[PDB]
RNA sequence: CGAUCGAAAGGGAGUCGGGUUCAGAUCCCCGAAUCCGGAGUGGCGGAGAUGGGCGCCGCGAGGCGUCCAGUGCGGUAACGCGACCGAUCCCGGAGAAGCCGGCGGGAGCCCCGGGGAGAGUUCUCUUUUCUUUGUGAAGGGCAGGGCGCCCUGGAAUGGGUUCGCCCCGAGAGAGGGGCCCGUGCCUUGGAAAGCGUCGCGGUUCCGGCGGCGUCCGGUGAGCUCUCGCUGGCCCUUGAAAAUCCGGGGGAGAGGGUGUAAAUCUCGCGCCGGGCCGUACCCAUAUCCGCAGCAGGUCUCCAAGGUGAACAGCCUCUGGCAUGUUGGAACAAUGUAGGUAAGGGAAGUCGGCAAGCCGGAUCCGUAACUUCGGGAUAAGGAUUGGCUCUAAGGGCUG
RNA sequence: AGCCGACUUAGAACUGGUGCGGACCAGGGGAAUCCGACUGUUUAAUUAAAACAAAGCAUCGCGAAGGCCCGCGGCGGGUGUU
């Protein structure tokens, strides 16, 4: 059963104050599949980039919120954590939007 | 409440004279047919979406329908 | 193993109430928490309840015996004696 | 306590109607000599009996 | 067997879930129930109950006429089935029972491994850390627990069995059943409601409208509550009545074969439930002490870690502002804490006060004795962190 | 043979400035004398004791119109549901 998730940073890449790019090799060098970071696990876990859409699927279970954590990683390494907030529109994605303040 | 296994007692506990109302949930495998009499609110569970449809037309006409939602 | 070299029950009483009345209270301790057989049942469930009453646990039958002993040595001569003076009485 | 009986509670009834002051008009009259009400009572410092 | 009174902790039928207020909720609203009382016409259905023989007819399927029976039925049994007449009278049960120990079951809480959703950290690391992740009463079904219940059969080379016990020719084991409680699970309730999260409305006065989710497992001498089994103690034997039910009896009642009757603790249907209390405090400020008085005053609930622990210490939910004031100084004498070279009770009426010792493991333990104790006698040794090894169990075939 | 899980106990090595029940919790001990057996209770607000009680021991009265006691009084009442 395989297991397809999907994030799509539109408004930041839309605003300009984020790339999705820089975003997807920060992702291809940073998951962990069974205690290992480097070489993204073996040839389990692929990463396809779209415009400001990243989809990733996996064949040996894979949580979900992982991506969440790691997002929020990217976002507090680039000081967009004050700025963007990651959420679930339906289940299998995920959301960049921005805090609703004024 | 009351769990009516079949469907012709069904129709003598809506066609009672004390029956209020009758009310329609569509649920997920499941439909749900409910008599309010005066002491219990009597359920119908049919898991066959065919037999609902024309029981739905089987209802008396003197008894007052609310399809829910 | 044995745990005590001359006290029985009376060894919960620790180092209390003398010697004597320990050794004296020993016997009515021993015969009041004994388990007598049934003269009805046979089965030796003969057990006190209170004083006077001892009950069989599967014959159910409750007996009015003695305080400490199901039976008393004062009214077992008293039976004999009643046996012997009904005898005597129709001859 | 909050398990009163009818009479308590009709004798508390009373004792708080009492308790208000007196109406501004009444020391316009022409014979009063009152110049407020001196049968007042506090909760906490009279404890009213009972 | 004595009128009558006598318990807002004893006995005592029957209500729970969601929502709602500035202040009331098992009481208001919505939705689900339930108890008691009432009934001539008894409102309906069902039960009582509609069966057999004979004589004809009909090819038969079956149909008229006589003579009867019929206050239910099944299981070897424990007993079961939706009812299943019966009074004065009698018998019995429930209400209706102490304290303690041990064990087992079921909940709630805690614990571990994952999936979601939302947050926290991210200087480095952390598939990481925190929160949350469900179903009422009543009915039906099934687990589970208990039985001092029944049937077959007859056991020593005695067996079965507990933690301990204990049981057996007055019938054990071994098979097959029966009953009770089922607060646990599933279902009706019931997803429509609730909660989490995201987003649209009403510019707002909204039980507003929507999108998803509310998932899968494992464990425990754990703590609390409850149910059950078994044992110990008493020169202590641990309430009554209101009220309710079952049985034994058989005075009676009902109908002559049917638009059957008397009757019904069965399923529904109809009406009603009057009177009083209900807010708040319940305590270092709503009570009593003359007061917002360090005093007193009866209970329920009871998280994580450390640890034997409801001990002490720290923390989470919840709560509060230091107990009828603040600022600045740091004198004596105080009050409450400590620390002191060398000596070690020389102080003092008196080791008063303070100090020493202390948990756990390993050994070791005297005089005397009422043989139970003394006893943690006295006396010493060890204790951290880290990395390992060995031993102590279930499930399936 | 495979799959699972709960806390313990013992032993060994290494290691720290001999420190380790590191806070907390947490008995000083022995030889004797007097008195009271002990557990318990007591002068609320100066005395917690050797005082009181206690089991044990020993006397006394009484067989019910009775012993002991209450009551102004009754065919009164308590012990005595003895
Ligand atoms: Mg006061
Ligand atoms: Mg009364
Ligand atoms: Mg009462
Ligand atoms: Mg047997
Ligand atoms: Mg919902
Ligand atoms: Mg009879
Ligand atoms: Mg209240
Ligand atoms: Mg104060
Ligand atoms: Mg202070
Ligand atoms: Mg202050
Ligand atoms: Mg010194
Ligand atoms: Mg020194
Ligand atoms: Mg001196
Ligand atoms: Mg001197
Ligand atoms: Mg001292
Ligand atoms: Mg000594
Ligand atoms: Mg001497
Ligand atoms: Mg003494
Ligand atoms: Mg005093
Ligand atoms: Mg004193
Ligand atoms: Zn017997």
């Amino acid at each position: 059963q395989l297991l397809k998730f999907t994030l799509d940073c539109t408004h930041p890449v839309e605003d300009g104050i984020m790339d999705a790019a820089n975003f997807e090799q920060f992702l291809q060098e940073r998951i962990k599949v069974n205690g290992k970071a480097g070489n993204l696990g073996g040839g389990v876990v692929s990463l396809e980039r779209s415009k400001s859409k990243i989809t990733v699927t996996s064949e040996v279970p894979f949580s979900k919120r992982y991506l969440k954590y790691l997002t929020k990683k990217y976002l507090k390494k680039n000081n967009l954590r004050d700025w963007l907030r990651v959420v679930a529109n339906t289940k299998e994605s995920y959301e960049l939007r921005y805090f609703q303040i004024n | 409440p009351r769990k009516i296994e079949e469907i012709k007692d069904f129709l003598l506990t809506a066609r009672r004279k004390d029956a209020k109302s009758v009310k329609i949930k569509k649920n997920k495998d499941n439909v749900k047919f409910k008599v309010r009499c005066s002491r219990y609110l009597y359920t119908l569970v049919i898991t066959d979406k065919e037999k609902a449809e024309k029981l739905k037309q089987s209802l008396p006409p003197g008894l007052a329908v609310k399809e829910l939602k | 193993a044995k745990r005590t070299k001359k006290v029985g029950i009376v060894g919960k009483y620790g180092t209390r109430y003398g010697a004597s009345l320990r050794k004296m209270v020993k016997k009515i301790e021993i015969s009041q928490h004994a388990k007598y057989t049934c003269s009805f049942c046979g089965k030796t469930k003969m057990k006190r309840r209170a004083v006077g009453i001892w009950h069989c646990g599967s014959c159910m039958k409750t007996v009015a015996g003695g305080a400490w002993t199901y039976n008393t040595t004062s009214a077992v001569t008293v039976k004999s004696a009643i046996r012997r003076l009904k005898e005597l009485k129709d001859q | 306590s909050s398990h009163k009986t009818f009479r308590i509670k009709r004798f508390l009834a009373k004792k708080q109607k009492q308790n208000r002051p007196i109406p501004q008009w009444i020391w316009m009259k022409t014979g009063n000599k009152i110049r407020y009400n001196s049968k007042r009572r506090h909760w906490r410092r009279t404890k009213l009996g009972l």
